[PDB]
């Protein structure tokens, strides 16, 4: 297959994505939710993990780790400790507003994903770590979990299979770093959201020291559709090692910002001009796109012309997919102001545990706040580059990467703009 | 240097050299005691990039 995207409505997994149907159980069973879940539960963990591994599902949290390989680490016998699934519903990332839509509009598919993933790894309970800001979505999901308990779907003898499974909802308290999986685990246990190191991975020591899998809402909710429709159906979309569909979020400077499910390797020009109405001012007006939300380095219009919106092609575009949160920035934007506001976001949302993030993100924000006005000289650009190279790979979790990589993308693609900004500073202020 | 030219001629005759070319007493030709303020340069390691210590 040569071109990707242009996905029909019969192959959309997230039907009722826009809330146009009833989100409750009577509408859910009219859309294929909770249908033949008993035949998924009776066929054991090995068949479910085989159907997920055949489907080629990479991690929809943003790093693309193989989700069948991630859930297969939990295929181990217990030694007194129970096992747990945690469904990361935090979603504190700018540009990223897809898992909130899954909570608000497709809740029963998320609870079915909790049940299928809990059978898949022998997980005893499901702690959906929802964001604290999503209170109306939290009560939305709680009414849906009440409808899932009263119909015998979750709880004692879940869906008639001889398997007992609970689904808990734990609200956060407004912290971006509680979306990172180890600080999420620390946030469940009643402490500050400070990340653990790796190893021990959460499959070894996770929540309360129990073996635990933290999986994103989008990679949890698609897994019953993976078990029902088959692995090869879900695998035929997107390129090789880029299987599945993805909930893109086109925000920023577009005419119609929107969350849209699309086939994986869709071109970005096709996506923005078809599903969002193009950049405000057309494709002529597009300056730079932050391809997947605030953690990945931006690429300009010259590279957005031909690039494919999956993991590996954007890695060839020296960026990351992340959450597939396309932030669009036209010609009339001071991009240094936007990147310095983004670094100010990464210093207001950083837990201050280890040295390079705690000191360097504040120091890069001070340098970028001087760069916005231009109160510096060009030799402080490359110094800043080294500061990113002294944060990337020296920290515990990947907020150091998420605060270094936009600075790297900005320097690498707009060094002449920074130089001309600071030299016109030095000529008009002295 | 304020010597009379009779004593100057006697002195240049007795030494056999041109002593007023090279006086060992210093006068107004030497430098001033109150100098302008300097501004010293910096070394080659005053750099903000590719300036790790192990190199
Ligand atoms: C040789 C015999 C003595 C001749 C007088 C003498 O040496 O005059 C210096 C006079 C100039 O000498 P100089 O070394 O070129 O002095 C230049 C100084 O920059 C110019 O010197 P200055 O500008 O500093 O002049 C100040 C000086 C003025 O000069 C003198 O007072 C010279 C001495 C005069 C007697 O006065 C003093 O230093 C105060 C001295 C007070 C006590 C003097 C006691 C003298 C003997 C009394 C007993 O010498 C000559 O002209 C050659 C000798 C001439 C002899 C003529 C025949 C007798
Ligand atoms: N989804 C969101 O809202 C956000 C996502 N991100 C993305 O997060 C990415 C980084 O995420 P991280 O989880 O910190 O890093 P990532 O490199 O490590 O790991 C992703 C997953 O791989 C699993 N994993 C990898 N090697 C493993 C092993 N040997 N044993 C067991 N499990 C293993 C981890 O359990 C983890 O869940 C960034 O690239 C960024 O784009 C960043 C901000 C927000
Ligand atoms: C600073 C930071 C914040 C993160 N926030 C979230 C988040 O809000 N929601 C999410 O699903 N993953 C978030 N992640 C990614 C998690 O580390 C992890 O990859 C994900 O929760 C589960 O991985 P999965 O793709 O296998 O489901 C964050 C990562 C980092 C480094
Ligand atoms: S680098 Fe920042 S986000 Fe990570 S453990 Fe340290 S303080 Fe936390």
């Amino acid at each position: 297959k040569t071109s990707f995207g242009s996905l029909k409505d019969e192959d959309r997994i997230f039907t009722n994505l826009y809330g146009r149907h009833d989100w409750r159980l009577k509408g859910a069973q009219s859309r294929g939710d909770w249908y033949k879940t008993k035949e998924i539960l009776l066929k054991g963990p090995d068949w479910i993990l085989g159907e997920v591994k055949t489907s080629g599902l990479r991690g929809r949290g943003g790093a693309g780790f193989p989700t069948g390989l991630k859930w297969s680490f939990m295929n181990k016998p217990s030694d007194g400790r129970p096992k747990y699934l945690v469904v990361n519903a935090d979603e504190g990332e700018p540009g990223t507003c897809k898992d909130r839509e899954i909570i608000r509009h497709d809740p029963h598919k998320l609870v079915e994903g909790c049940l299928v993933g809990g059978r898949a790894m022998g997980a005893r309970a499901a702690y959906i770590y929802i964001r604290g800001e999503f209170y109306n979505e939290a009560s939305n999901l709680q009414v849906a979990i009440r409808e899932a308990y009263e119909a015998g779907l979750i709880g004692k003898n879940a869906c008639g299979s001889g398997y007992d499974f609970d689904v808990f909802v734990v609200r956060g308290a407004g912290a971006y770093i509680c979306g990172e999986e180890t600080a999420l685990i620390e946030s469940i246990e009643g402490k500050q959201g400070k990340p653990r190191l790796k190893p021990p991975f959460p499959a070894d020591v996770g929540v309360f020291g129990c073996p635990t899998t933290v999986a994103n809402v989008e990679t949890v909710a698609v897994s019953p559709t993976i078990c029902r429709r088959g692995g090869a159906w879900f695998a035929s979309f997107g390129r090789e090692r880029n299987s599945g569909t993805k909930l893109f979020n086109i925000s920023g400077h577009v005419n119609n910002p929107c969350t849209v499910e699309e086939e994986m390797s869709v071109p970005l020009k096709e996506l923005i001009e078809k599903h969002a109405g193009g950049v405000t001012g057309g494709w002529d007006n597009l300056l730079a796109v932050i391809p997947g939300g605030s953690s990945t380095p931006l690429i300009p219009k010259s590279v957005c012309e031909t690039v494919l919106m999956d993991f590996d092609a954007l890695i060839q575009a020296q960026t990351g997919l992340g959450t597939a949160a396309v932030i669009v920035m036209d010609r009339s934007t001071d991009i240094v102001k936007a990147i310095a506001r983004l670094i100010e976001f990464y210093k207001h949302e950083s837990c201050g545990q280890c040295t390079p993030c705690r000191e360097g993100v504040d120091w890069m924000n001070k340098v970028m706040a001087r760069f916005v006005r231009g109160d510096a000289r060009p030799a402080e650009i490359d110094s800043l580059w080294e500061i990113s190279k002294q944060i990337e790979g020296h920290t515990i979790c990947a907020l150091g990467d998420g605060a270094a990589w936009p600075v790297q993308g900005l320097i690498r693609h707009f060094r002449p703009e920074l130089e001309e900004r600071m030299q016109r500073f030095a000529q008009q202020h002295q | 240097a304020s010597a009379t030219r009779l004593i100057q001629g006697l002195r240049n005759w007795a030494s056999g050299r041109d002593l007023q070319a090279k006086l060992q007493l210093r006068y107004q030709e030497i430098s001033k005691r109150t100098q302008p303020p300097p501004k010293l340069p910096v070394g080659p390691s005053h750099r903000l990039s590719n300036n790790y210590y192990c190199a």
